[PDB]
């Protein structure tokens, strides 16, 4: 991905902490070095082909140094409870055509003028209850939105029984009428899904949707058919794909600005992040000032990234070694 | 809460405003 | 003033008065009164403390600080434009321009309805005790001593307990030292004479330092070379 | 009310006590006495039936300007047992050292 | 009757009322009736005002010693008032006839409890102490605030609540917390 | 004790409610 | 042991006493022996005086939680003292032995509590209350009354009782109040 | 604390002792007495639950401005056994006139 | 419980702490518990503060009389503080009940010892003496330094550490 | 004022007395 | 490190805010 | 003796840890 | 503060004191 910078953004991966210069053996370690007169902080790392350093943070020229956890950088997948509107008709009437329209807004482009509209349709009959109707529409949407021919994963749809009321039964384009054996289906939850990600070229972005309904003419009136209420999210998209494209961008300052442009001839930078691991981020934003008439500021930042294991163990040790060496009060997350 | 005689007098003087006698129908 | 106003407590004057056997019944109670009388009769501005304090105007009226004695200036808090004396006789009275003000007691009558005004006012330097605090300039101390001596001898002479020659000598000495103190506290310093010189010699006269807080009364008037 | 009567009786008694010891009370204070007993007369007669609760609020807040204004009118004292910072006499009685799922637990 | 605890919660989100009836051998027949909340805007001297902030009836909650103890945690933001700049007045009523051996003066059915938020005063004291830490001089505003608080305390303890409202609204109304 | 108008409204209305 | 309610009724009739042993499980065997009421004029440094104002032995009653909590509601007219110009010392004597392992200093057999009528003091303070409003002047009377009360409070809670009587005699012994009307009043 | 109590009692007792001997105390010092006892009741009341350790630092460092300000308030004395330069009572005991590869040795 | 030597190393690289328990017969049950280091920034009157500079627990070193005596040598640069402009406060604790025959006031679990670097003071005294050598006049800064050092001594020995830090920060740092 | 129910009953009782 | 009854009272008043009874489940 | 907020936090957390 | 363990034991001892 391509992000905006405050005149630079440099990233260093904290795969291990070693506390001294002569202990840097594995690639990806970190030692926060500072002198006893608290005037300069800098970070020595073990790059995969040598020891590198950071830029020399003037500790009085710091603006903020705040460390952010792994759950504050995870995208929540929004849901939609699609139900029958009881004030129009509690049970589906036996003549009208019941159509649900899903309105996507960033289907291939980035704009909200690049839209997409997928549908689901049921013709309601006599003797068809509310539960037998939701059994007929989750199959109709899974044969539209979750088929094996669609070019992109758009949404994920589930049904909810009234006995369970929390666990999702997934419906895909192979599920039949006889697989779902429940007489108490009361909603159809449509959930956003994770779009594909190729490192640095196809970043983590999503396709949003809004379920919209057609009319059933219940009594000589074109009443809207349903109501779609947004539920609280349950599934998260983890932080591995964001930091892997964030390290892929920030290596371009200390290294090659191209990454593969021209392929007999690249300088192949070896990366340290795993895209299947969740990470914590500490971003120290400092600046530069000449001690003269030019007191004008040149803003910088150094982003450190450490692995999250659930209890924030690898980042809380990284914050404390910066706290005592440099004398800054970074809040332990 | 305790009511003494003058509070009762005020209450009757207020209620007398609303009411009439039979001859007044 | 050439010299500086180093502050000392009031009984420094009673150190000096009570050397005289005829002034031994003077007290701090009498010293306070006659010292305030001398401070006011002399009216020297270097003896007062320069303070600035902002107030709000409710409707052509505002509450005045407690320790105010005189107002150097009043200005609008947002514009900085200074206020003038109010010549108008019907300010806050309607029927059926340039802002101004007026102050009598604890109330300041401005010509603005709802605004905040900055007042640069003068007060008295106080002690840890709520008492006046006097300069230690020996000219000032000697003149105040002579003032208190002259008042006490006037009382004793009205009683007939002092020879008229004694009172005449005391009045003569006090008059000379009053003139001396007046000149001492008034004549400009070298740094003040630079301000006066910059004000005086102006090829293009500046006549609008009242709008500002007399900030540029003393700036030099630099003419470009052609 | 039954208290405006007491306040007024005390006020005029003090007024005439001063006129007994002295022969002068400030007429700026006699004006406050006059306001006080006029209100006492008006609220304790046939004119109280026009009083709303907003009128009562305004009347009380106007009368309390007279409270410490003079020696004759004095701040009334009512029966109160409250304060701006109340006491905490609750007792802690733990049960079988039992923490709840998150919080502690008592009887 | 009496108050067990009467404060605003330390999180500035709840107004805690805990009432109990006196344990006396002549107060068995006395129960609790209702809780009425008033602010400095609606307060009136003669009992709770009309159009009160929050009326609470105790027989709704319970389905007899339960009636003799009541506790509440009223979310202040549901009352639609500022937890910093409000002076809650809590009235309580008995609904009960004490015994005939009641000593003179104890048969008071109604009580009253005043409530204020102490955080703003605490932060003001910390600001003034920080000013004191420089040059070791006491700001006059600090002494003024202390004595004004003492004035409000005296007014409350003496039952002179209207002038307490006057002092509060004039002096302490603009509070950050 | 002191009654306002609203007190009289309460008393009279509640009495008519019980008649 | 501790005090639950130590107060004089605002009607200037009743010196209310309500003492209860502390509820911890070492204080079963400790009971209440007697309640001794003493005044500023008959005070002694250690323990109650040999000429108290009132004595009340708890054990001359039902003979166990009824002992562990006691309440007295003395009429002050019977004691023949002024409710307002009198400052009372309430001594409560314990009967028993606390069980061992208690932290030391909790096993205090005697507890003392001071009582005063604050209503006349608030009457005096209300006179200088309005000096708080006026600016440009120090509220000297308000500060003086606050310091007068706080001196007695401080000297009581520190145990410096003799100086507390000295201050009480200097300041508040000339307090005046409306004596309770012996014929009781109709109200409720 | 139990010491703000002692300081406040001492300060107000000295205040009233001066008002007994003389008839005047500087109100600039009555301000300090007011601040002192207001702080002590602040810290020994229901408002002691809102204080962090930083607030404790600030409160102590602000109260120490009142320490020697007037005769009523004094510098408190605590039980201390320290000093800026300490005494060295360690003893020297080598082993049969031995040394290490570089230096001396003891028991 | 007392201090044997509490000194900053002459090389300005180690902070020497050598604690011991008193030899009297009724501290036989008493041991040493922990060592907590605080500076002029993190001190609090009520014992050691939160987020201290360096905590030490003495069971960790050993594997009982060995626990009655302890010696530490902390590389000051590892503590990330300035050895020249830092005033260290060293707390110690006991975790042990003395006998029932203890004379009153002797049973105290905690102690405290203040530490500073005497090298800068020595250099200032040498500089002022050099000034005195020229014309044999006493600079007033020298007398001010002497009296301010004595003031900090009095504050430390009376336990008034807040004003002690105030003087230290105001005079011997800035 | 609130006029809890027994106050209304007192008012009824008094009024109904000379009824 | 000795605690008096008052310190325990402060501990009680702090802990009471965090705990509730059976009825409050 | 004196407590701050953090002291109470430590005490209550240590209580809950062992309950 | 820096509480020792034995102080915590004292606290729970005195809390379960009213058990």
């Amino acid at each position: 991905m391509v992000i905006s910078i405050n005149q630079v953004r440099q990233l260093y991966v904290a795969k291990a902490l070693k506390a001294n210069t002569a202990a840097l053996t594995t690639a990806g370690d970190i030692v926060p070095k500072a002198d006893t007169a608290k005037t300069t902080l800098y970070f020595q790392s073990m790059s995969p082909a040598g020891i590198v350093a950071s830029d020399k943070i003037n500790l009085k020229h710091v603006l903020y140094a705040k460390a952010t956890p792994s759950e504050a950088l995870a995208h929540k997948l929004v849901r939609y409870s699609v139900t029958l509107d009881a004030d129009v008709s509690a049970t589906p009437v036996a003549g009208q055509n019941y159509i649900l329209r899903l309105a996507f807004r960033q289907y291939i482009g980035l704009s909200e003028e690049d839209q997409y509209f997928k549908y689901g349709e049921v013709i309601a009959r006599s003797g068809m209850t509310a539960s037998d109707f939701y059994k007929k529409m989750a199959i109709s949407l899974a044969k539209n939105l979750e088929n094996k021919t669609e070019s992109t994963p758009l949404v994920n749809i589930y049904l909810i029984s009234a006995a369970a009321a929390s666990t999702d039964v997934p419906v895909t384009s192979a599920t039949k009428e006889s697989d779902l054996t429940a007489t108490d289906y009361n909603q159809i939850i449509i959930e956003e899904t994770e779009q594909p990600w190729v490192l640095g070229m196809m970043p983590q972005a999503f396709i949003p949707f809004t379920p919209q309904f057609l009319t059933i003419t219940v009594d000589g009136e074109d009443r809207l058919w349903g109501v779609a209420t947004v539920v609280t999210p349950t599934k998260t998209v983890p932080d591995g794909h964001l930091i892997a494209d964030l390290e892929y961008f920030c290596m371009g300052a200390r290294g090659d600005i191209y990454r593969g442009m021209g392929y007999p001839n690249i300088i192949k930078t070896t990366y340290l992040v795993d895209p299947g691991a969740v990470y914590d981020v500490l971003d120290i934003h400092y600046f530069y000032t000449g001690s003269n008439e030019s007191v004008q500021k040149s803003e910088k930042t150094i982003t450190l990234v450490a692995v999250d294991d659930g209890s924030h163990t690898a980042m809380n040790a990284l914050i404390g070694a910066i706290n005592t060496a440099s004398g800054l009060t970074i809040a332990t997350l | 809460m305790f009511f003494t005689q003058e509070d009762y007098r005020k209450i009757e003087k207020w209620l007398l405003a609303n009411s009439r006698k039979d001859t007044d129908f | 003033m050439v010299n500086n106003i180093n502050w000392v407590k009031l009984p420094v004057i009673l150190d000096r008065l009570l050397r005289h056997p005829l002034l031994t019944d003077l007290n701090l109670e009498t010293a306070i009164q006659y010292t305030l009388d001398f401070i006011s009769a002399m009216g020297l501005p270097n003896v007062y403390v320069d303070k600035i304090e902002t107030i709000d105007i409710k409707e052509y009226r505002g509450e005045l600080p407690c320790d105010l004695i005189s107002i150097n200036q009043v200005r609008l808090h947002k514009n900085g434009i200074a206020l003038r004396a109010m010549t108008d006789n019907f300010n806050a009275y309607p029927t059926h321009g340039e802002p101004s003000f007026k102050t009598q007691g604890r109330v300041i009558f401005t010509s603005i309805k709802h605004e905040k005004v900055d007042i640069s006012y003068k007060a008295i330097m106080l002690d840890d005790e709520g008492l006046p605090l006097i300069p230690d300039n020996p000219i000032f101390l000697k003149t105040l001593e002579l003032y208190i001596k002259k008042e006490w001898f006037t009382i004793l002479f009205d009683m007939g307990k002092i020879s008229p020659a004694v009172l005449n000598n005391t009045q003569q000495e006090y008059a000379f030292k009053a003139g001396q103190c007046n000149n001492e506290f008034v004549i400009p310093s070298v740094s003040e004479m630079e301000a006066i010189t910059n004000m005086w010699n102006q090829l293009i006269p500046r006549v609008t330092e009242f709008r500002r807080g007399f900030k540029n009364l003393g700036d030099k008037e630099y003419i470009r070379v052609h | 009310m039954d208290k405006m009567l007491e306040i007024s009786e005390e006020a005029i008694t003090r007024y005439f006590t001063t006129l007994s010891q002295f022969g002068y009370k400030k007429y700026s204070d006699v004006d406050k006495i006059i306001v006080l007993f006029f209100m006492e007369e008006m609220l304790a007669g046939e004119m109280s039936y026009y009083v709303t609760q907003d009128d009562y609020r305004n009347i009380v807040n106007a009368l309390y300007c007279l409270a410490g204004s003079t020696c004759m009118i004095d701040f009334p004292m009512f029966e109160s047992y409250d304060t701006l910072v109340h006491s905490n006499n609750r007792t802690f009685v733990p049960r079988i050292t039992e923490d709840s799922i998150l919080r502690s637990t008592e009887d | 009757m009496h108050f067990n605890e009467l404060r605003i919660s330390q999180d500035n989100r709840f107004l805690i009322i805990d009432v109990s009836v006196d344990n006396q051998d002549y107060f068995e027949d006395v129960l609790l009736d209702s809780i009425v909340i008033d602010t400095q805007d609606t307060f009136v001297m003669n009992g709770p005002s009309d159009n009160p902030l929050y009326i609470y009836n105790v027989e709704d909650a319970y389905d007899t010693q339960q009636m003799k103890n009541v506790r509440l945690e009223l979310n202040i933001q549901d009352l639609k008032v500022s937890p910093c700049s409000t002076m809650f007045f809590v009235y309580v009523k008995s609904k009960g006839t004490p015994s005939t051996d009641t000593p003179c003066g104890f048969d008071k059915d109604q009580i009253l409890g005043t409530v204020i938020n102490l955080q703003p005063i605490y932060k003001q004291t910390l600001k003034y102490l920080k000013e004191v830490e420089c040059d070791c001089n006491i700001p006059k505003g600090f002494i003024d605030m202390i004595l004004k608080l003492k004035a409000i305390e005296l007014c409350v303890r003496t039952g002179n609540y209207p002038q307490a409202i006057k002092y509060w609204n004039k002096f302490f109304i603009k509070n950050n917390c």
